[PDB]
């Protein structure tokens, strides 16, 4: 039973990496693509990457086969995954971010010239944050399954979930808005399909993110797992399949140099 | 096309100094520049390479840690700042050009020079001879050797013949072994082959008279030779 | 409009007297040049590899 | 008008007969005692990056081993074929321009475009760097190509329908050749540089002699107006292409058509054409974003160049005869052996 | 490296210069390209001069943006040898007269339509938009009290006042679009008073800019 479970595990972490692989190929051979927009693609697509090489194979035999592992790889897996989470939802958020300035002011968007070290500012900027949320409230933990030890307290769970996923989709939610108040001033048409994209992206953001935080927080709250809670850990993970094939994958520049390849 | 220097003069024991060459008349930003040591009875001895856009430097193996080469664009000034002298630096520098790209001439251009008076896996060239007496009309052949091949893969050899008349800065004859300056007569010629080479000269003139000199460019450092004359 | 004309006229007044010969001539004439040096066309003759410039 | 019209038509039933007189054999008849070339392959070997918009027009060194090209950024730039290095990048002072040339003695170039100026520029200065000789301005409408004969004397071709042969030095015409009349769209000197010939809009070309400007002979047979023009390695025939999908080949003494070019599969135009050493290969870009090769003598036969994504407008092949470049509307330039 | 000190040099060379070319061509594609077309007496020597042989390009700055507008009406040609060349252009502007919609060359009026339906379906520009201008609108409003409209439309079927005969004008240029999906027209009445002009092709210039970043990103 356990076999064809492993199977499609393997398989998902395949399709992981492959995916973000071609990316990472696309920007590296064309030399047209220095835009900020395909800066950030490669931030996220680097980012996403490694979850489908380090995370899941390591997690398989954890709780297929055996736990002769201790804490000195528990430590680290643990850092590892919730690194890699963080930096691409932080990831998502500045793209939105460039592409709300696009379109609020475009005659100040198109004569600037910065193009090498504050976009690298930036991107280090990511990953420090995205450490710096995580990292010093995980390893400082004592009392810690292979988990983090601080599920004892759940209002350290609140803070954490609160300041993690409140305020990206709130800021998410106001870019797009914006976004779409600044066209909408066969129109129809286009006032739908852009709506109807707008919702979708911001749809699915916010279906794969919010159950297992809910989940975890109002469950520690009292019953200090039935299979709900392994479906909500494995739903957090399924968005870096998706990430792939809605940013990168409906740009026009992007789509052009695949095509060359 | 003018290069004027300026800095020399006496100096003590230890000490520093900085010497400096100022360009007129031409692209300064897109030539790299040499300077180029005399000794007071002896030959010529490369000393310092900068190239453009200052991303390459080269000193000579007798003075690394001791002179120092910069140049400044937007004013066309060249400087060379010397430290910690001794009795063997008392010469005259010059400031020399070039240019390179497929089918240039470089070592065409050389200063005036200044005087500065204080009170190994190289390749040698040798002047076989040292003083040739010659009658206007007829013709003379002059040689110099060499220790390794200078011949190239990709065709090249990498010979200079240069010419200094007595009291002046000398001037390109033939660079890269076999072709033919600008603004030199066309009764020169040279050729040779590998580690042995010659120059000729046909119907001797007047002010066609001094010392004549062969340099290597295959690798650095620079090697000059010992110094033929005619007279 | 008379002057068009008669510079018309002329012109092909002149290219009519224009001498010329059999085609299969010129055909032959071809013939020859295309046969007599093919043997230095290095577009139809691969030259051998170490002699290339361009690999 | 009426007698000088019927005349007219009376000389023309005279040059049509004369030209139908000596048509006993054709080509295809006498061209069957010959074996094919055979399936032809060409690899990229160099690519040369750099230039940002399309690219219009390019011209081989006499030496084989250096090259210039013109793109509508507004320059002008000297390639290194063997290490794809650079050695000049020249800037213009309009950029809309279609045309370039390459001295012969190699000292020279020369531009021109929408602008109705061509410009001439010295390589070999006592300052390091390229500086504007020459402009040489008296047309009115846009130019279409330039062609050095030696360091003083130049040709040009403009959209007025006229000719022209400039002395540099002076800078005044010498002799105006006129006649066409539609744009005149390019010109090819002959090797022996005494004569050349010239194609225009109205589908027709025209030869030219030098040196007192009187047109010798006109051909017609195209359907359509005519985009490129070369001669064959003897300078005594030349080819032609045209908007309508069609090459032609003509010769001089015979005064008529001899052969043509076509397929079924193609339904583009064709921008450029040349030929090579032997006479036995006819190389020719096309708008299906590549290049064709045709045997000569048989004209049932093909080589293809793809890897280009856009239109291929120019192409060019070496004085001996050992390289062929090509480069089209999307700013790269490639190398074929 | 199998390489002499030379070549050595030579390689930093041709770096240099690629540094430069890429340098201004990053500098070179911040400026708005406008093409200026109109007929014969179009009127549009005032649009040229109001804001502010061959080819001839101007330039100007407004609003922190540099504006090159190419004129190219001394050109004798046929465009279809010389029209492709301008196909990146981000916008078309197009005079015509509103005071000649009587007059005989066969109508004025009828030849504008015919050169308007030309360059607005042509197969190089089915992306870039077209900015209209409306000429010499008081002789306009002089003339009609003395002849109407039905000299030139004889189908027409309202008022010889002003606003009447101008928003049916307007309309059937705007009629001829058959793209509009992908491409729109803008249209101004010009006031030859005051500096109006620049201020409309501003407008429409960052709504072109604003359409195309959205429709980029596939959006
Ligand atoms: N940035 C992250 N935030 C989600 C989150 C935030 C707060 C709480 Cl209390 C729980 C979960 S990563 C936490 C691990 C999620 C994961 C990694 N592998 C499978 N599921």
């Amino acid at each position: 039973t356990r076999v064809t479970l492993a199977f499609f595990m393997s398989l998902v972490a395949f399709a992981i990496m492959l995916g973000n692989a071609l990316v990472i190929l696309a920007f590296v051979v064309d030399k047209n693509l220095r835009h900020r927009s395909s800066y950030f693609f490669l931030n996220l697509a680097i980012s996403d990457f490694f979850v489908g090489v380090i995370s899941i194979p390591l997690y398989i035999p954890h709780t297929l086969f055996e736990w002769d592992f201790g804490k000195e790889i528990c430590v680290f897996w643990l850092t590892t995954d919730y690194l890699l989470c963080t930096a691409s939802v932080y990831n998502i958020v500045l793209i939105s971010y460039d592409r709300y300035l696009s379109v609020s002011n475009a005659v100040s968007y198109r004569t600037q010239h910065t193009g090498v070290l504050k976009i690298v500012t930036l991107m280090v900027a990511v990953w420090v944050l995205a450490f710096l949320v995580n990292g010093p409230m995980i390893l400082v933990s004592e009392s810690w399954e292979c988990e983090p030890g601080f599920f004892s307290e759940w209002y350290i769970l609140a803070i954490t979930s609160f300041l993690e996923f409140v305020i990206p989709v709130i800021l998410v939610a106001y870019f797009n808005m914006n976004i779409y108040w600044s066209l909408w001033k066969v129109e129809l048409l286009r006032a739908r399909r852009l709506a109807k994209s707008l919702a979708i992206l911001l749809g699915v953001f916010a279906v794969c993110w919010a159950p297992y935080s809910l989940f975890t927080i109002v469950l520690s709250f009292y019953s200090s797992k039935s299979v709900w809670y392994r479906i909500a850990f494995w739903l957090q993970w399924f968005n870096s399949f998706v990430n792939p094939l809605l940013y990168p994958l409906c740009h026009k520049r992007f789509q052009k140099a695949f095509l060359k390849i | 096309v003018q290069l004027v220097e300026s800095g020399g003069g006496l100096v003590q024991p230890g000490g520093s100094r900085k010497l400096s060459c100022s360009a007129s008349g031409f692209a300064f930003s897109s030539f790299g520049m040499h300077w180029v040591r005399q000794a007071p009875e002896k030959g010529l001895e490369w000393v310092a390479y900068i190239s453009s856009g200052s991303g390459t430097i080269y000193y000579a193996d007798t003075v690394k840690g001791r002179f120092t080469i910069s140049r400044d664009d937007p004013k066309n000034t060249l400087f060379l700042q010397m430290t910690s002298l001794r009795s063997e630096d008392t010469a005259m520098y010059y400031c020399v050009r070039s240019i390179y790209y497929y089918g240039s001439s470089p070592f065409d251009f050389w200063g005036q020079g200044t005087t500065l008076t204080v009170s190994s896996a190289d390749i040698v060239m040798t002047q076989a001879t040292s003083s040739v007496p010659v009658t206007p009309g007829e013709s003379v052949s002059i040689s110099c050797r060499s220790s390794k091949s200078l011949l190239h893969s990709n065709g090249n050899t990498y010979l200079y013949w240069f010419l200094q008349r007595p009291g002046q800065s000398p001037q390109l004859l033939i660079y890269r072994m076999s072709n033919l300056a600008s603004g030199v007569p066309d009764r020169f010629s040279g050729s040779g082959s590998g580690t042995a080479f010659t120059l000729t000269i046909s119907r001797l003139e007047a002010e066609d008279v001094g010392v004549y000199y062969c340099m290597q460019h295959l690798e650095y450092p620079l090697t000059f030779g010992a110094g033929t004359k005619l007279e | 409009s008379i002057a068009q004309a008669r510079k018309l006229v002329e012109q092909l007044k002149m290219e009519a007297n224009i001498d010329r010969i059999k085609v299969s001539k010129a055909a032959a004439d071809l013939m020859a040049y295309c046969e007599a040096h093919a043997k230095e066309d290095p577009l139809l003759t691969p030259v051998p590899a170490s002699e290339n410039p361009f690999r | 008008l009426d007698q000088l019209r019927q005349e007219a038509e009376q000389l023309k039933n005279q040059i049509r007969d004369a030209r139908k007189a000596c048509a006993d054999a054709t080509l295809s008849q006498i061209t069957n005692n010959i074996d094919p070339v055979g399936r032809i392959q060409m690899r990229t070997r160099r690519t040369l990056r750099g230039h940002l918009a399309k690219i219009y027009a390019m011209h081989w060194g006499t030496d084989s081993r250096l090259l210039v090209s013109a793109s509508q950024d507004g320059k002008l730039i000297i390639w290194d074929s063997y290490t794809t290095n650079k050695v000049h990048a020249i800037p213009l002072r309009s950029s809309w321009v279609m045309t370039c040339a390459y001295a012969p003695s190699g000292n020279y170039v020369a531009c021109g475009g929408l602008d109705n100026i061509c410009s001439i520029y010295n390589l070999k200065t006592r300052e390091g760097n390229v500086r504007v000789s020459r402009e040489l301005a008296g047309h009115t409408g846009y130019l279409s190509c330039c062609r050095f004969l030696d360091d003083n004397q130049i040709v040009t071709s403009s959209g007025d329908t006229t000719c022209a042969l400039w002395d540099i030095e002076t800078g005044q015409q010498t002799t105006t050749f006129t006649g066409h009349t539609g744009d005149v769209m390019s010109l090819s000197l002959a090797p022996d540089t005494r004569l050349f010939v010239s194609g225009a809009c109205d589908a027709s070309a025209k030869l030219w002699d030098v040196r007192e400007g009187m047109c010798r002979q006109t051909f017609t047979g195209h359907e359509s107006d005519i985009n490129a023009i070369c001669f064959f390695p003897n300078g005594n025939a030349f080819a032609t292409g045209s908007d309508d999908a069609t090459c032609r080949l003509f010769d001089l003494r015979a005064d008529q058509e001899l052969m043509t070019y076509s397929h079924d599969n193609i339904i583009c135009g064709i921008t450029s054409v040349s030929f090579s050493k032997s006479g036995r290969l006819l190389l020719a870009g096309y708008d299906d974003f590549n290049c064709n090769v045709w045997d000569a003598l048989k004209a049932d036969r093909a080589g293809v160049l793809a890897g280009h994504d856009n239109r291929v407008s120019c192409l060019g092949v070496t004085d001996d005869g050992m390289a062929v470049a090509t480069g089209s509307w999307d700013s790269f330039l490639k190398i074929w052996n | 490296c199998t390489l002499s000190a030379e070549d050595k040099a030579a390689v930093e060379r041709s770096k240099m210069i690629d540094r430069n070319l890429r340098e201004d061509g990053e500098k070179a594609a911040r400026e708005v390209k406008l093409l200026l077309l109109g007929a014969g007496e179009s009127g549009k020597s005032t649009i040229v001069k109001q804001m502010k042989t061959g080819i001839v390009e101007t330039h100007f700055t407004f609003k922190d943006l540099h504006f090159k507008m190419f004129d190219v009406g001394a050109q004798r040609s046929e465009r279809k040898k010389w029209i492709h060349c301008f196909e990146g252009v981000t916008a078309i502007i197009f005079c015509v007269a509103l005071s000649d919609y009587d007059l005989v060359l066969m109508n004025r009026m009828h030849e504008s339509m015919k050169l308007f339906d030309s360059i607005c379906n042509n197969k190089w520009f089915t992306d870039t938009s077209i900015i209209l201008f409306l000429n010499k609108k008081d002789l306009f409003e002089e003339k009609i009290k003395k002849s109407p409209l039905t000299i030139c439309y004889p189908e027409y079927a309202g008022s010889n006042t002003y606003e009447e005969a101008a928003a049916y004008i307007q309309c059937q240029f705007e009629d001829l679009n058959k793209r509009k999906d992908t491409k729109e027209i803008y249209t101004h009445f010009t006031c030859s008073t005051d500096t109006k002009n620049v201020q409309f092709v501003f407008d429409a210039v960052t709504d072109v800019i604003i359409k195309n970043n959205l429709k980029d990103c596939g959006l």
